[PDB]
């Protein structure tokens, strides 16, 4: 991003750190579900609790 | 799954036969007489003879022209196994001592301390580290990898031949020798991109300075030690500076596309390798002209497979979809022809 | 006794500049003096109907 | 008979001007990668050597191994280049920026240019240039090598005014002639990868030694044929000062090391005097018997 | 650059000329290393210093 | 004992100097063929440039160079091997022919040299393969007919006028028949009967036999170049590699709102999430055989 | 290129008319100068002629003696041309009868600037200097301009008589009882610490030993002593540091049998010098060494 | 005296088969040393083998094998060998006696073989109990970690218990330059290695008193602040700090 500093638009790398912030456009609300049935299945809870 | 998806791009080298045609007096050959210089090694004395020839041309336009014929077999393995980026970047370690020993060992590549001069030089520079393996049934092989957004149209940009990158690049459109218009044109956003107009396909390539651009443009590559001895299929498409050069009137270009357009490979090695730069056949590779790479057979699952195996003559072809997975029909039937044709 | 019956060779077959078909694109032109020259020349005038 | 020679052509054309600028070079050495007998212009000079991230010491690396040659005859449309042979007298033409006088031993380096520009642009042709490399007297060498070996030593430490002003005056060397500064190895705040290589074949010599030749003098002094490694033992502390009156009597060894890592570190030792070899002996090339007027021409008996 | 205008008056040839699409396209395209082309009746074929 | 040496020194130097000129020799015909490797655009360019001939009457507008573009790229995937997709010899043919109507004329052409025997004027060479030709005969073996060619015998000859030697000395430059030049000034005549390059060689010819095709009216020759090869350690200028990269996506996700199913009468995938969401790939090996991309 | 063309004898230059005569033959013009032979054609020896001032042609006009360039500092004299003998005087080796023998004929200013050059440099002496060779035909004026080999045989010209190098014998050493049949001379300075100032010992050091290693293994026998001191020296005193101990240069080679005395003789003063006869001039490169 | 010879004749007194005067005309142009230096040598004095000696030690002949006159053979035949003194300068084919493969431009070494173990040549050119031993052409890079071996090995030998210093002499011997493996024939710590032993320890030793406070601080230096693989192994080397 393009912080603004004291009258400065110093730029701001950051890391991303969970999977989540990746933005809706690149892993949108549904992917998150199906991956997740995907890891309900990898611990044989396929139907879950 | 992680959240991203992989785009590999890889190139496959093909022997094949060529036909050219030449008019009547197309070129002018002035020679001399042959002159013989002499040496001794004083075990015994070679002779050497030079002759010179200079060729005028002796026509307007093209008098001659080209046609690759027949291909005979193929020497690329068209296996996966993705490239070892280990061995391409030798020298880069992660700060921590313990992660890095947890990672070589679960990615396969590790170096013994024992500061061998090859190991020493390796680290230094090139050295040609992989050093062939068993018995190699199948031929030369690679892959290249483009971290990407798993959102990705296919249908728009898999299924017909277009830029890896993700945004497309064929200086043929640019006004000749416009930088400014060709900087914009290859990499900014929000002037509307070429062959489908969306602004960028996948924005973590088709960026400047993205991680794909940084990690294939040589010109950002060489700020990090790396390896040069091995050939990478994706960095023709990321040479910015180059094909941003490389913009010019028609006949200019179709000129370059003739002299500096090849890309030696070397042969009697497993993998592929930057050959002593021009000692071989030079390999001529069309896609560079284009800046586009062709679609191949893929599916995600087995039974999109099997359909296709067992289907008939144009089978291979056509491109289907089942609620998620995919089939990448290819564009040209080397895989029906080369292969049954026999 | 062990035989040795005749000994054999190659025989070479030589080939020809002009003799090929070729020849039928170069224009052929000997030029003693070709070290000396540069470069060489051809200029087009044509005017336009 | 004829002499000898190496041909050379120019795959760009050459223009009545700039083959006007070879006759300059007519008597100038002109270094090869390696010994042929035909040769594009691709393949001659240093230029191919360039690079962006390496530095001085690839082009002094490379430039050991490379076939030295001088231009002998412009053609017009080619060009020979003589190999020279050891123990025969050769001129050259001198590229280097320092006057040559008689007896002098010189050496090849790589070229040197710094930032302000001065008399460099000859040919450029195709966008590419014929670098020559720097004649230089062996001493003037000795120390130029010495320079740059420092500066990459200060390289870390650009922080401080001190080192911020010794750089400075390392860079302008002072000779008697003309004085030609050295452009600084350091740029973009980080060291170039040859210097760094360098650098660490010196500290790993002057540490890794430090450590471990204590193991084996202790043993070698109690011989006593030699009748030095006792005085030895006292030059091994690196003390500055006399000793205080506290620890030191005898120097610091290593404990305990265990039995097979000593053979690894021992040589390792070795493997940077490897890498520390191609600077650690410059090596004359040609010794000039006498020098024209003007200091342009010079006639070297040719060593190497 | 190339002397041009030795050719307005030294005797040219002539000869049938052949270029695919025309002459302007293949002199502005670059085919051709060096080119000059003018409109009117440039009078410098007429100067001769 | 002594002379079966002296004899046989002078043998070494004469098969040392026999086989030094017949490399020289294919040296020459090898490097006239790089030479044309050079100077030769690929087919789709030529063709494309004698398809859009008519349009372009000035250095192109930006759509022209779109519309050449488009028919760079549709002809580069549709003429990339043709021996091996294509052999109808209707098509074989107009391809080929094609291929001469595509090359342009020279500037100078000389009726008396290669000229067949009856009548016949040569247009040009087609040179490839062994394994090419063999199929060419093959497919066209009603129009090829081996003919007594009139090659050139003997290289010409570029002698200087002894005018040139003062314009090469004070002005670094030579012009063509200088003499010719003085006349044709003085006398006020436009034009040159002959511009020297055409002046100089080839007065005497000699018969060779070649194959020629007819190409509609052209009359190509056609010939192998292996025979110079056989048993040399340089391999053949005109067998070549083509590299073509391709690329394939791994791990996508098609969307589930706008999602649709074409085949599914074929397939009939278990019901489990592994089976939604793809995490591998497949692809076929150099010889088909299912491979694998985790 | 034909059969014959290679099956010549090479042709030697005397079988040909000279190149000027190859000229005069053609044109027929006759000049007063008697090129019908050439002098100086057949000499491998390559040489230079260095002019050296008239206080420094004392026993030099003997032909067969050192030439050793001297650079210091004041950019007027930039260099000057000690002879072996007129470094003696520094030496340490040298006895104290020959040093004040040799010392009063170098009385005058252009010598004595040599002295004075050479207390002036803290830096050590072996790199103040480069051998040249060695002289021969002395011009022998106000100003001599010596002739000096830089390669090959000493000889005279039309080589009349063979030139013999003239080594001072107070320098001259032998490391070995039994000597081979050919033998390599090279010239080692040896600094032996002392406190105001490192004293240099010079010595010319035949040997039939080549390679560089056994050589210096050897040399640190009797150099035991001086490097003993530099390595006390080394650590008597901190944030000195003194470099190398003996500096060893091949000054070429004789055959061992040729090696016997002399005396150098002038203004009536002999002078026992040890003399190597037909000795091939091969200069090398001065190298450090501890 | 008489200078010395360029082209000198080697005479063999005894009778050599057919089967090996045959050996010498495939060993034309090799490397063959002679100490004497005559105009005609006796085929006593070629080679290397009038050097074997009951100590059986390697490095005596690394430095015996130093001043040996090298010669290269020329014109074999019967009754006959022709071995030149080559001249400093000039080029000279040299045939390729060992293994070992050799790269353009690289320059080459003379040491004593370094026979491969289990297997070694038949056409020894063995008679009268006089074997014909030649030097090996090595490459540069070989033929000085060869010599590391040797010193490395001459330098752990002492302080070190003797169980100890089989298992290292067991490893330091073995070499795979090139891909191909080599051993040095019997490697023994002598007088000849001890003398070496005072000399490098006491140049190593002075050089640990002539680098800068920050000469070797550098390292430190550079690992506190960047770190590449290079610099992981030299952490190591540094053992503790």
């Amino acid at each position: 991003t393009h912080c603004q500093e004291n009258s400065e638009t110093v730029a701001l790398c950051t890391p991303r750190i969970v999977i989540g912030n990746l933005p809706d456009g690149l892993a949108p609300g549904p992917f998150h579900e199906l991956r997740t049935w995907e890891i309900m299945e990898h611990m044989r809870l396929r139907p879950p609790p | 799954h992680p959240g991203f998806a992989l785009t590999a791009v890889r190139t496959d080298t093909f022997e094949v036969d060529m036909l050219l045609y030449s008019g009547k007096s197309c070129t002018s050959v002035i020679i001399n007489n042959p002159i013989v210089t002499k040496e001794e090694r004083d075990i015994s004395t070679t002779y050497h003879v030079t002759q010179n020839i200079n060729t005028v041309d002796m026509g307007l336009g093209y008098t001659s022209n080209t046609c690759v014929a027949y291909v005979n077999r193929v020497r690329t393995d068209m296996g996966v196994r993705v490239q070892d980026l280990f061995r391409v970047f030798p020298m880069n370690v992660y700060r921590h001592d313990e992660v890095d020993r947890w990672i070589r060992h679960a990615a396969g590549v590790e170096r013994p301390q024992l500061l061998d001069t090859e190991t020493i030089s390796m680290l230094t520079f090139g050295s040609m580290s992989e050093r062939n393996a068993a018995a190699t049934v199948h031929g030369q092989k690679a892959a290249c990898e483009l971290i990407l957004t798993p959102v990705t149209m296919d249908v728009n940009y898999f299924k017909i031949p277009n830029n890896p990158r993700g945004r497309a690049s064929c200086m043929l459109a640019v006004d000749p020798y416009d930088t400014e218009a060709a900087t914009k044109a290859i990499y900014d956003h929000r002037e509307a991109d070429a062959q489908t107009f969306a602004a960028t396909h996948n924005p973590w390539a088709s960026q400047a300075g993205c991680l794909s651009d940084v990690l294939y443009n040589t010109r950002h590559r060489e700020r990090l030690g790396y390896n040069s001895k091995f050939y990478s299929p994706c960095a023709q498409y990321f040479n910015t500076e180059e094909i941003i050069a490389a913009n010019k009137t028609l006949f200019k270009t179709i000129d370059e596309y003739l002299l500096r357009a090849k890309d030696c490979i070397r042969g009697d090695t497993d993998t592929q390798y930057v050959c002593v730069e021009g000692t071989e056949q030079l390999i001529e590779n069309p896609c560079r002209l284009t800046q586009e790479a062709l679609p191949i057979l893929s599916t995600t699952t087995l039974a999109l497979m099997e359909t296709k195996l067992k289907g008939g003559a144009g089978a291979f072809a056509t491109s289907e979809t089942h609620f998620g997975n995919y089939v990448v029909g290819e564009i040209i039937p080397l895989q029906q022809s080369m292969l049954f044709n026999s | 006794f062990e035989a040795i019956f005749g000994t054999f060779c190659n025989r070479l077959e030589w080939v020809y500049f002009l003799t090929s078909g070729l020849a039928a694109a170069a224009h052929a032109i000997k030029f003693h003096d070709l070290n000396k020259l540069t470069t060489g020349k051809m200029l087009f005038h044509v005017q336009v109907p | 008979a004829m002499e000898a020679n190496i041909f050379c052509t120019f795959d760009h054309k050459l223009s009545i001007a700039d083959v006007g600028k070879l006759t300059k070079l007519v008597a100038a050495v002109v270094p090869i990668p390696q010994r042929l007998h035909l040769i594009k212009h691709y393949q001659l000079g240093l230029h191919q050597f360039v690079d962006h991230t390496r530095g001085y010491v690839r082009l002094r690396g490379l430039l050991r191994n490379m076939t030295l040659t001088l231009m002998r005859r412009v053609e017009g449309n080619q060009i020979l280049l003589h190999v020279p042979t050891h123990g025969l007298l050769y001129t050259v033409l001198n590229t280097g920026p320092v006057t040559w006088e008689k007896g002098d031993a010189l050496c090849v380096l790589p070229p040197l240019f710094h930032g302000p520009l001065a008399r460099e642009n000859l040919l450029t042709l195709g966008q590419w240039e014929l670098v020559l490399p720097w004649i230089v007297p062996m001493p003037l060498a000795l120390e130029i090598n010495q320079r740059l070996l420092i500066m990459g030593l200060f390289s870390l430490d650009r922080s401080y005014e001190e080192v911020k002003a010794a750089v400075q005056q390392l860079q302008t060397i002072t000779f008697r002639d003309a004085t030609f500064t050295i452009p600084d190895p350091v740029i973009d705040q980080h060291l170039l990868i040859d210097m760094k290589t360098a650098c660490l074949s010196m500290s790993m010599v002057a540490n890794l030694a430090s450590e471990l030749t204590m193991t084996y003098v202790r043993k070698l002094a109690l011989e006593d044929s030699s009748m030095l490694l006792v005085k030895c033992q006292e030059l091994l502390m690196r003390l500055d000062r006399e000793r205080s009156v506290g620890e030191p009597r005898t120097p610091a060894r290593p404990q305990h090391v265990s039995p097979d890592d000593e053979i690894a570190r021992l040589s390792a030792l070795f493997v940077m005097l490897r890498q520390l070899d191609d600077l650690i002996r410059e090596q004359v090339v040609f010794t000039v018997c006498d020098v024209s007027p003007d200091n342009k021409s010079a006639t070297c008996i040719f060593k190497g | 650059m190339e002397n041009w205008s030795a050719l307005e008056l030294l005797p040219k040839v002539g000869i049938p000329t052949d270029f695919l699409t025309h002459v302007k396209t293949s002199a502005g395209e670059e085919m051709f290393e060096a080119l000059r082309i003018y409109y009117g009746d440039d009078p410098e074929r007429y100067n001769i210093h | 004992l002594d002379k079966i040496l002296n004899v046989e020194a002078m043998h070494t130097v004469l098969r040392a100097l026999k086989n030094t000129a017949d490399a020289m020799e294919r040296g020459l015909i090898h490097s006239f063929l790089q030479t044309l490797l050079r100077k030769a655009p690929p087919y789709f360019v030529v063709q494309t440039l004698v398809e859009n001939a008519t349009l372009a009457r000035q250095a192109l507008n930006r759509i022209q160079r779109s519309n050449i573009l488009q028919s760079f790229k549709a002809k580069m995937l549709a003429t990339l091997f043709l021996l091996n997709r294509t052999r109808d010899r209707d098509y074989v043919l107009k391809f080929l022919t094609r291929l001469a109507e595509a090359a342009t004329d020279s500037i100078l052409d000389n009726p008396t040299t290669y000229t067949t025997s009856s009548g016949a004027k040569i247009s040009g060479v087609m040179v490839s393969t062994a394994n090419v030709m063999q199929i060419i005969m093959s497919l066209l073996s009603s129009h090829i007919t081996k003919e007594t060619v009139s090659a050139p015998a003997t290289y010409g000859n570029f002698v200087l006028s002894p005018e040139n030697a003062v314009t090469a000395i004070s002005y670094h430059s030579i012009l063509a028949d200088f003499n010719s030049y003085k006349a044709h000034l003085t006398s006020g005549q436009p034009h040159l009967p002959n511009d020297s390059l055409s002046q100089a060689g080839a007065h005497s010819l000699t018969p060779l036999s070649m194959d020629v095709i007819r190409l509609g009216e052209k009359t190509v020759i056609m010939e192998n170049l292996r025979r110079v090869y056989k048993n040399t350690d340089t391999k053949d200028p005109l067998e070549r590699n083509v590299d073509l990269t391709f690329f394939f996506p791994v791990g996508l996700y098609l969307p589930e709102d706008r999602g649709y199913t074409t085949v599914e009468s074929k397939v009939k995938l278990n019901d489990t999430v592994r089976n939604a969401l793809p995490t591998t790939a497949y692809l076929l090996n150099r010889d088909r055989a299912v491979q694998k991309i985790d | 290129m034909d059969a014959r063309a290679v099956a010549k004898r090479p042709r030697d230059p005397a079988d040909e008319d000279n190149e000027l005569v190859t000229a005069l033959k053609a044109k027929r013009e006759v000049n007063t100068i008697s090129v019908r032979y050439l002098y100086h054609a057949d000499h491998q020896a390559l040489t230079a002629r260095f002019f050296v001032p008239e206080g420094l042609v004392e026993f030099e006009a003997q032909p067969g003696a050192l030439l050793i360039r001297m650079e210091t500092g004041c950019d007027s004299p930039r260099h000057l041309y000690i002879s072996l003998y007129l470094l003696g005087i520094r030496a340490s080796n040298v006895s104290a009868s020959t040093r004040c023998l040799l010392e009063s004929v170098y009385t005058a200013s252009a010598a004595r600037a040599a002295l004075q050059w050479l207390d002036l440099g803290p830096h050590l002496l072996h790199r103040r200097l480069e051998t040249l060779g060695c002289v021969k035909t002395v011009s022998l004026g106000i100003t001599s301009l010596l002739t000096c080999v830089m390669r090959g045989y000493l000889y005279n010209t039309l080589k009349t008589e063979v030139f013999a190098l003239m080594i001072p014998k107070d320098m001259y050493l032998t490391w070995e009882e039994t000597r081979g049949r050919l033998q390599y001379v090279y010239l080692i300075i040896v600094y032996d610490y002392d406190g105001p100032e490192t004293r240099p010992g010079i010595y010319v050091l035949t040997s039939s030993i080549a390679h560089w290693q056994t050589l210096v293994d050897v040399a640190r026998g009797k150099f035991a002593r001086e490097r003993c001191s530099f390595v006390n020296r080394r650590i008597t005193r901190p944030r000195q540091i003194p470099l190398c101990t003996g500096v060893i240069q091949k000054l070429g080679w004789c055959l061992a049998d040729d090696i016997h005395t002399s005396f150098l003789v002038h203004k009536e003063l002999k002078l026992s010098v040890v003399r190597l006869d037909n000795f091939s001039v091969e200069l090398g490169d001065f190298r450090e060494f501890v």
